[PDB]
């Protein structure tokens, strides 16, 4: 097999009317996924909406755009979509597609779009019961904050009734990061997310096992004289019960510390999935940005 | 009579037969080898 | 044609022996805030964040997103940096306290010496003063944050015996021709504010996980398929030999206080060695961001 083509020419088979092709037109210098990398793809392997299942696992399309291979349109003509599947350093322009702002300095990722359906009005080039669906390019903080509550709401599943989870998900499925409201689509026992779970389990059970006599004693330490407002905040999340300790020992605090930092580094993966785009600087209307990490 | 293990919880296996396998008698098979031992 | 640089001005005048001073940092190491293509002299280096009251572990917050760069030639009113690109080849100067060989991975590193310095003879201005992180080798990186957030955990009980003799003796590092010591980070019995946030931190995420863990696994043992929760709950049971809103919260703060932590837990390596020019103060290092 020949060398991997950075430039892809996409071909549509069905007619075209004008309005699809001048819709298409904003999408130039966009994201879209593909799983093929070949040079003359058709449009059945362009985007998401060859994946869209009945059960709409959530985690499962997050894992799934994470193995897919990211390209960005460039020159959208007639019934051709030349991808430019960028190298590991360059720098070019992409464009957002969820309703999120953008800031300077804030890493990028990819998510597939949460509430997908009807209910919020995506009129993206339905075609032969084809639609056409991007993955949402969000902030850092968006995709911690979803992969977080995905977490805790894998946790939660468990001898709790189902009225105490349908009293919890209202308080939990909102997220309100820079002035827009989103919620949580579908959550729902499945494989991977109860494999996050057993990795989660062993994680928060070895950091459980190497933390030494001073991290448990370190806030009972302090406090004791010490009033903080963050303090405040921070006391009423334990139990109940100067104080000389017993015995310290540097270098052995060492490598316990340093094997405390990799169980917190097997278990920050859990939750950060990769910086995929880097913004530099953005337009004044934030509905394009030039990007570091091209691909 | 009975035992003193080590590992106070008990664990879930894979029952792999590449393994050796464990005691599998129930315990009506148990009070009949009673009996055949007896008679 | 040229190449995409950086132009620097500089607002105050400059003398003959000041240019002379700046030209023999010709490939160093240098930050910038953004990368625009006009700065002032005021945003070259970290004297723009040399404060009282905080301290070391906001400079290395401020430096894990800071936008680095090389200074490429020193002439008149204007410094021109080049910005370096990934998987390009750089020449850099080791302004650091250590000498490098071929195949160590280097990172940024703020100073850990303040504007109050006796050993310095850098570009001093009237009020401006121009200051450069080094670049230590990855495992000096490592051995210093540690050992700073080990003798930073210890900043609420410095009136006992041993607990000076274990400061005093982790004061110090040992690497190579390195009797290099590490100033304390409590200074007259008062702590910076980030450093307690860091070290509150890490007590908080070590004893949510200390205390939850055992209640979730009572609540994970009727899903038993896999060999691991069972000793996993064994430990739990070897270490001492519920309202949902509460617990929400709990696990909640667990996961942001790990999350307020991956400035500490991880960091990426800047720069890393292709070989080292003879008296080891050059290198030519591949730049991999």
């Amino acid at each position: 097999m020949a060398a991997m083509e950075a430039n892809i020419f996409c071909t549509f088979d069905h007619k075209l009317s004008i309005a699809d092709v001048g819709k298409l037109t904003k999408l130039v210098a966009a994201v879209v996924p593909i799983p093929q990398r070949l040079h003359l793809i058709k449009h059945y392997q362009l985007g998401l909406h060859q994946f869209v299942d009945h059960t709409r696992g959530y985690v499962r399309l997050r894992g799934l755009l994470r193995n897919m291979t990211l390209t960005l349109m460039r020159r959208v003509e007639g019934n051709q979509i030349l991808l430019h599947v960028p190298t590991h350093g360059l720098l070019y322009t992409v464009l957002n597609t969820g309703p999120v702002t953008w800031e300077k300095g804030d890493a990028l990722c990819v998510l597939p779009p949460l509430f997908h359906g009807p209910l919020a009005r995506e009129n993206l080039l339905t075609l032969g019961q084809w639609e056409l669906v991007l993955p949402w390019i969000v902030p850092m903080p968006l995709a911690l904050e979803i992969n977080q509550r995905l977490l805790i709401m894998g946790l939660f599943s468990l001898d709790r009734s189902y009225e105490e989870v349908k009293a919890a998900v209202q308080q939990l499925q909102t997220i309100t990061f820079r002035d827009a409201t989103f919620t949580i689509p579908d959550p729902v026992i499945d494989q991977h997310l109860l494999i996050d779970m057993k990795t989660a389990c062993l994680s928060m059970s070895m950091v459980a096992n190497l933390a030494s006599e001073l991290t448990m004693t370190y806030v009972r330490k302090l406090a004791l004289e010490d009033s903080s407002m963050l303090l405040v905040k921070c006391q009423e999340l334990l139990m109940r019960l100067p104080a000389r300790p017993q015995h310290v020992s540097p270098d052995d605090e060492i490598a316990r510390l340093s094997a405390l930092f990799v169980m917190l580094r097997q278990l920050d993966d859990l939750i950060r999935e990769q910086v995929v785009f880097t913004v530099c600087d953005v337009s004044p209307d934030n509905k394009s940005a030039t990007c570091i990490f091209k691909g | 009579s009975l035992l003193h293990t080590f590992w106070r919880l008990p664990v879930a296996v894979f029952f792999e037969p590449h393994e050796e396998n464990v005691l599998r008698c129930p315990e009506r098979v148990l009070r009949r080898l009673l009996e055949d031992a007896a008679v």
